[PDB]
């Protein structure tokens, strides 16, 4: 016979110990653990609501992968790359690039959590975690791989965090503050919590969704099953949350969590946005991003939050208005400067798409629909030099995406700034301004794309010394209009 | 003499950087924000073209130099028409 | 803002089941182990999100018939890509939950 | 002005290999970015606590190579084909653990065993989860993808091994309830001499924070001790003992064991292509055999009372 | 360390002894073991060329089969059901109909070998050959079970072989002469040589082409998974074969492959040739039937069959007339008597589809196009009635499948008939009687569906009372044109 | 007139149950159609040969039931979780002789031991290979798909035992390379005394072609009397010789063969709905004991000595 | 008096069930079986319908009844135009 | 029959692999393991046609290097969808082969 786990799960979790030989300080350092003072003894009241045991976790992984393969293999031949819109095989780039590596180095906040963490379930649930991560990263590797031989974009799922390209800094900079940058507990709020129960579930699952429209389940299937991994690992923020709280904790765990939804909230805008609304085919949106906003963030994630004792962020009316135009002008800004990207951004602006978009977001042609008016015209009129910038966006010093606000009728645009030790930072939003803020030693000797510019770090001072700068090594991999502006022809 | 701004222009999406020249007057200034902008994103129209510190009410005078204005290299600025 | 409040103010709690062999087979757990309440299913194609006011409870013993071969709990976790609520979960069930009613 | 190039067969970092590149190449190689700015290894403040830690705690390690990513698993392995591995192994002994329960094994362990196995078995599971916290630290300070990757699947099997040394403790606990079983591991590893040169010798350790040190002190020190003077004497008293599961399992657990071995030798034989690495390497195992020796002394005086 | 196969392989095959305690043909009966008086000793001499062992066959086989089900269940929502063409849907009821329960009766001939045939490595073979048979009924019946709920004719799979529908009894008829009615010699030549190396893989791989063409990559998986097992246990009929020529049995083997390939090839260009030429759609045919025969049976089985030092079968030359035939008039009939199938015939006589004809077939206008014009012109003009039969088809004693010719300009139709034991019997080629000569005992008091209508077994003697004795339990469930009759658009 | 009826929810057979249907239920149930019609069970003349053999031995059996079909294998296996159990079960074996190989297990083994093996373990080979064709028989004659299913099954553990023999024998040669270990297995089956019962019992049951007499006499007496008389015999002779890898193949084996055991069981209890198959069953059985005793008792005998 | 032939009509692809009566002439016959034929998958055309035994010479004459022929139930004949 | 004759009178042999990550890996090898043999390919999208004059074996080793993960030989049989020529295939290779010259 074999016991089951109930009787013995509480032995594997009983590590922890009284340090005598070294202190319990110089074993847990503040700056790696990031205890807040919390004696050991309270953190053996963690309890992990989502577990698993060794044995279980390679039986179940096992065949978790085995379907992942299977599918991929039984489908090399469906044409997805030679059929699909250019706008999904945009979406795949995008998503691959910005992704597989990010996940390699949430292997790093794990990590830190298996080592620093003083709760013993969390360090064991970190070691399932290292492992999960370990896998995502792989399979995101592997997956695009076979693209290699088609496309040099598709070098970079994984070359783009190799390179100073834009897209690939503001990724850095979010996951370099939030996973491998912070001690654990930071890491199980500001991860495991806010980004891994918040955020991922808009790429991993509401992209899941437009796929299956599009007809790709290779993807579909693939980014789903990561996401269980995801369900299971992303447990360990709740239940430091609740123990901070018990602790007299409250206000610091708050804080880390409205900072780390804000810097996640600007990145997902910038890559599921246009992704949703624009790069997917209008036949294969399952929802508008802001409809998944609405399921994913506040109907599931902020009621979640809300149960676990936490408040409404302090941003909460600037978030939803937010939701409503940042991604608008995000897309148009990725697209103008697509030279810069690794994927091909595809406009997206159809007179059955604005039709959509209208209905989606009341307002829109009296706003963006300004812009793509006088674009259009340019296109139609072959004045191609009138759609490709001569100057670089201005870049906010926190998010590292260009400052934006909304265009057309009801113009209106804001830029928050901050003089701070004899430097003159610039930022797209008072979150974001507030972030910095919070730790300016985290960031205060940072320099943007635009600020290494302006530095002399970047020769020649051109779009092509930038984008050699940004490590392009081919004309074929910078970004154009995913239908070599074919999109036209519909206006 | 090169002289980097933060510009904003009416109707536009978005904050660019524009290098101007130490002793341009805000008429070229914003001749020069306009490159950027008008025909590219913002349609043509007539009127006055004006520069403002980003945000603020007063708008600088015309023929005022970016010198005399006593503005900072990389401060944001607007470009707007008149009222 | 009356859209988000009301978007907010849920107790919506349950399984989101990937697209795959365990999709009908957790809604008709949901029905039966969960008897006078109402399931809702909102189907995505590549996942349904399923759910019910305050507690919405998975038997592993109705699963196990409704999928109609041997499974055990913790298999469903190659099917659970998400969840709304918080979680208990042990070998016989697992109870998805809130402790709050908005 | 760019050039034109045609697409690759592989990664542009691979596309030089002669050889058609592996999974484990595809998947493993080149990963961390962190090493490419030597001022800002995180994308933040150069100053920042977490960039200093690095460039003190990695980059000015004694130990260095020009090229650490080159560094290959000897067994190539990946996270899709360890948990094949491991499922195979894990199997194998959630079965061994089922028959051996069928056949009552506990019940026919000679006269006293039980308190041996309380006192010098159970509490093995701190000594497991020291060596799986250290593995964890190696794995988020070395400087190459492919040697964090061994790190990773080294912190998951010393997390296997505490797991089977819980369910066995928990089992053992049901036939001899009166042993202490599952309830006084803490106090042991706490306070029995035979405990304390393990434990001094872990915490201290836990404590080396260069990554050169951690690894040195964690794979070429401490396990290798671990293999000689615990699992072999301890399957050698088994055998005394007629408990006739435990040399089973310790023997698929040696077999991790030799695996983490293999890399290492591994990266100690990439780290000697610069001469320098010897006296390194060579100053910090002396450095730690003292400590590793009391702790195999004190512990074996132990498990012969 | 584990010792090689190759070391201890010989030992599970060490299994013949001499008996003592009764007789060795008491054993051994030749009315099931059908070793032609070949001693044990000469049997000791067969040589499995494909092996395999008990450990590596569960590890495989779990292999095989989770990427089977995985892909099945990851192409759930692909909507090939909704969106597929109805003559694609009509492919698969044939298909799994006519195949699932005839997989599980091989079982059975599988099973006949394992107990009776005197060679120990085919005895062993055939208990992986059961096991194989298993899997394949088991699979075919679970794949289709799904669309139960969505379409009556999917209970076919698991009813057609329990009915007296005229191509469940074709298929019977067959399976029973070739796999279950037989001794486990007769098996080996008749079922794992002639049927399983020479025409099975028209359906299971020349059709996985169309489906993967079609887009059906659940079936196409399915089917060419199936067919690695066939693969395996197929190469149990060249060795027996071999033994039997090497012991002066060469007549009796090649008149048993010559038999069983001739019965196989009549019911392959009723069941696959229809789905090639007409009911998958134009864009999905990635060979003719013709070309698909040219490959597989004659580029490949046929040169095979000479390899092993067989000669080609006294028919070749009819066999390659038939080939050009055969499956044209077999479609006419089967979409005109469409009502007695299971599935819904398509006509697959479009201009575009008859033009492909013309090229694939050369003077098919003249031929099968005069019928097809006849019909086109009824349906053009609604004279529905005219599209519908109101009589029986002849049949053949021996296939079970009406007597057709070539119809139209060249008009020639041939029967076969002879008086046998005081009655009259009729065939639908040269070779069909010579078959029914070969072995009259196996045949001769078999009553076909016409006779039994004639001599009062089917009640009432009407159409309806034919559909109700083919065990048609609904109307839904009666064939009808594939796309009713929308084709006409085209014409 | 036809009726109009809706898409059922499984197949037309199945549509009655309560229960949604299992996997087990959708590709198991009524699939031998060669049970429909009395007259002539194969699609061909009614008085072919086979069709006058299945009327013999399958139709007229003494062993009677109106509904064979409703008989349900205890542990509902199909093809697919067969092999998912089987492997595992596969998988542990090799996993033992891969372990106990390393340990020279084979040299630890009491004097003379190799020769009590090949005398009494190696031609287990034979017996198992008889089972094996007996069990294909009955899958083949039974009147029941659910049946024969599990006589597939079985068929395939009795190739699983003959094989896990045949290594073993092979294996143990290579360090007892003169006992005939792998040759003289033959004559040994021929001609050794206590091998004679077996081989009479084996070749008697051979020839008992009727369905309800092949499995009476093979799962109910056969058997169970190799369980009792071969199998556990063994494991003890095997403690007394310190071999410990022999009982633990022999568990494994003893599964597979309980679960043979268990189907049979359910077999008989559906058949006992009948009142009259009551005295058929003890009537075989009475038959057949006498002659599984011998093969019991001459076996033991040898192993004895 | 029912008598059933097996008969294949000129152009047409198959042999079918046809029956007819015992007293029916040839020419009788001919038209039994072309209903089952003629404007289903073989055009109409003029001229005089002729039976004959499968695959013979020699056609019946069109007065002579089944009854005359000499014809056996389920015998296979052919319907056929004048050449 | 002079398209038939033709067909007939092939010694093309060689597996015939079905779609799946074993289509380029066998064709490489194919390659590679006959050298002065030419390799011809027929894709079929659902299986591709692999073939050499006379003989054309595939070794487990050079197999695993174009697959580029561990492979033991049996395990091409997930993917052996059928083959043209006779079979030997042991741990270390398979050969596909005629006795004959046609
Ligand atoms: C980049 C990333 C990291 C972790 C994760 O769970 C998802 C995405
Ligand atoms: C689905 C599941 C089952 C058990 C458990 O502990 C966690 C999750
Ligand atoms: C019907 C059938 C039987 C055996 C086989 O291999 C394929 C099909
Ligand atoms: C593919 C293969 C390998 C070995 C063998 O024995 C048979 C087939
Ligand atoms: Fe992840
Ligand atoms: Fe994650
Ligand atoms: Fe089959
Ligand atoms: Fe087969």
């Amino acid at each position: 016979a074999m016991h089951p786990r109930k009787d013995w799960y509480e032995l594997t979790r009983a590590t922890n110990w009284t340090p005598s030989y070294v202190t319990e300080e110089q074993l847990f350092p503040e700056r790696m653990s990031g205890h807040m003072g919390i004696p050991l003894e309270k953190w053996e009241s963690y309890d992990e609501p989502y577990k698993t045991s060794y044995p279980e976790y390679v039986s179940i992984q096992r065949e978790k992968d085995a379907g992942a393969y299977s599918v991929k293999a039984a489908l090399e031949r469906a044409k997805i790359y030679e059929n699909s819109d250019p706008g999904w095989i945009s979406t795949l780039k995008s998503h691959y690039g910005a992704i597989a590596v990010g996940e390699y180095a949430a292997v790093t906040g794990e990590g830190r959590m298996a080592r620093f963490s003083k709760a013993p379930g969390n360090r064991n649930m970190a070691t399932f975690g290292m492992m999960d991560e370990l896998r995502h990263g792989q399979l995101q590797l592997f997956f695009p791989h076979e693209y290699c031989k088609k496309d040099r974009q598709f070098d970079w799922a994984w070359r783009a965090y190799h390179s100073n390209e834009w897209a690939a800094i503001a990724a850095k900079h979010f996951f370099d503050d939030i996973i491998t940058g912070r001690d654990a507990i930071s890491v199980a709020i500001m991860l495991t919590f806010s980004f891994e129960t918040g955020f991922t579930n808009m790429q991993f699952l509401g992209l899941a969704a437009d796929a299956a429209e599009a007809g790709d389940y290779t993807f579909a299937n693939l980014i789903s099953s990561i996401q269980t991994d995801e369900s299971r690992h992303a447990q360990q923020g709740g239940p430091a949350l609740q123990l901070l709280i018990e602790n007299g904790k409250r206000e610091e765990a708050q804080k880390k969590v409205d900072m780390a939804i804000w810097r996640a909230w600007r990145l997902f805008a910038v890559l599921t946005g246009p992704v949703m609304d624009y790069y997917t085919p209008l036949e294969d949106r399952s929802q508008s991003f802001k409809e998944f906003m609405y399921e994913w963030i506040i109907g599931q994630f902020e009621r979640s939050l809300i149960d676990l004792g936490l408040d409404k962020p302090w941003y909460w009316d600037l978030f939803l208005k937010d939701i409503d135009e940042l991604h608008h002008s995000y897309h148009m800004g990725v697209w103008y400067w697509r030279t810069t990207a690794w994927w091909n951004p595809a406009a997206g602006v159809t007179p059955e798409e604005r039709d959509w978009l209208e209905e989606k977001y009341p307002g829109w042609n009296k706003r963006w629909g300004r812009c793509w008016d006088v674009i259009t015209e340019n296109v139609l009129n072959d004045r191609m030099d009138l759609v490709s910038p001569e100057t670089l966006p201005s870049v906010c010093n926190m998010s590292q995406i260009p400052l934006v606000g909304v265009p057309g009728d009801d113009w209106n645009i804001e830029v928050f700034s901050l003089e701070h030790n004899g430097r003159l930072y610039h930022f797209g939003s008072e979150v974001d301004r507030w972030v910095f803020q919070q730790d300016p030693v985290q960031y205060q000797n940072h320099m943007n794309i635009v600020d290494r510019f302006l530095a002399g770090q970047i020769q020649p001072m051109t779009l092509e010394g930038a984008l050699k700068y940004m490590g392009f090594q081919s004309i074929e991999e910078m970004g154009k209009d995913a239908h070599d502006f074919a999109w036209a022809d519909k206006c | 003499s090169a002289f980097p701004v933060h510009a904003a222009f009416e109707k536009d999406f978005l904050v660019q950087l524009v290098v101007v020249d130490l002793n341009d007057s805000m008429d070229q200034v914003a001749e020069k924000v306009a490159y950027h902008c008008v025909n590219r994103r913002v349609a043509p129209r007539e009127g006055v073209m004006r520069v403002r510190k980003h945000r603020s009410t007063e708008l600088f005078p015309r023929d005022m130099t970016i010198a005399e204005s006593g503005l900072n290299p990389t401060e944001v600025i607007d470009v707007v028409f008149e009222e | 803002s009356t859209l988000a409040d009301q978007a907010l103010h849920n107790n919506n709690v349950g399984p989101i089941i990937r697209a795959g062999d365990l999709v009908e087979p957790v809604i008709e757990t949901a029905e039966i182990d969960n008897p006078g309440k109402e399931i809702t299913v909102e189907d995505r194609r590549a996942y349904v999100r399923i759910a019910a006011e305050g507690e919405l409870i998975l038997t592993r013993k109705t699963l196990e018939e409704q999928l109609g071969r041997p499974f055990n709990m913790q298999e469903l976790e190659i099917n659970l890509a998400s969840f709304a609520g918080q979680i208990q979960a042990d070998e016989d069930q697992i109870r998805f939950y809130f402790d709050k009613t908005m | 002005s760019f050039e034109s190039k045609k697409p690759m067969r592989t990664w542009s970092h691979l596309a030089e290999m002669r050889k058609k590149p592996s999974e484990y190449d595809i998947v493993s190689r080149k990963l961390h970015y962190s090493t490419n700015n030597p001022d800002s290894p995180w994308e933040l403040s150069p100053d920042s606590p977490m960039n200093l830690w690095y460039k003190q705690y990695r980059n000015a390690s004694p130990l260095k190579h020009d090229n650490w990513d080159a560094f290959t698993d000897p067994d190539q392995l990946v996270y899709r084909t360890y948990n094949l591995m491991q499922d195979g192994q894990e199997s194998y002994v959630q079965s061994l653990f089922d028959q051996f329960n069928e056949r009552e094994h506990d019940q026919m362990v000679r006269e006293g065993w039980e308190h041996t196995m309380a006192r010098c078995y159970s509490p093995l599971r701190y000594l497991f989860h020291c060596l799986q916290m250290s593995s964890a630290y190696v794995q988020q300070m070395a400087p190459a993808s492919t040697i964090s990757n061994c790190c990773i699947l080294q912190t998951a099997d010393s997390l296997r091994w505490l797991t089977h040394t819980a369910y066995r403790t928990h089992e053992l606990s049901l036939t001899y309830p009166d042993a202490g079983l599952g309830e006084h591991e803490r106090e042991l590893w706490e306070k029995e001499p035979g405990w304390q040169g393990l434990r001094e010798l872990m915490e201290k350790q836990l404590t080396a924070f260069d990554w050169g040190e951690a690894f040195v002190s964690l794979n070429l020190v401490v396990k290798p001790m671990i293999v000689e003077s615990i699992f072999k004497p301890l399957q050698q008293q088994a055998w005394e003992n007629n408990d006739t599961l435990l040399p089973l399992l310790i023997d698929s657990q040696l077999k991790d064991a030799e695996r983490h071995s293999r890399w290492s030798k591994a990266l100690v034989k990439h780290a000697l292509e610069n001469p320098d690495n010897h006296a390194v390497i060579e100053g910090w195992i002396e450095k730690w055999r003292p400590l590793a020796d009391r702790a195999a002394e004190a512990y074996l005086s132990m498990l012969s009372s």
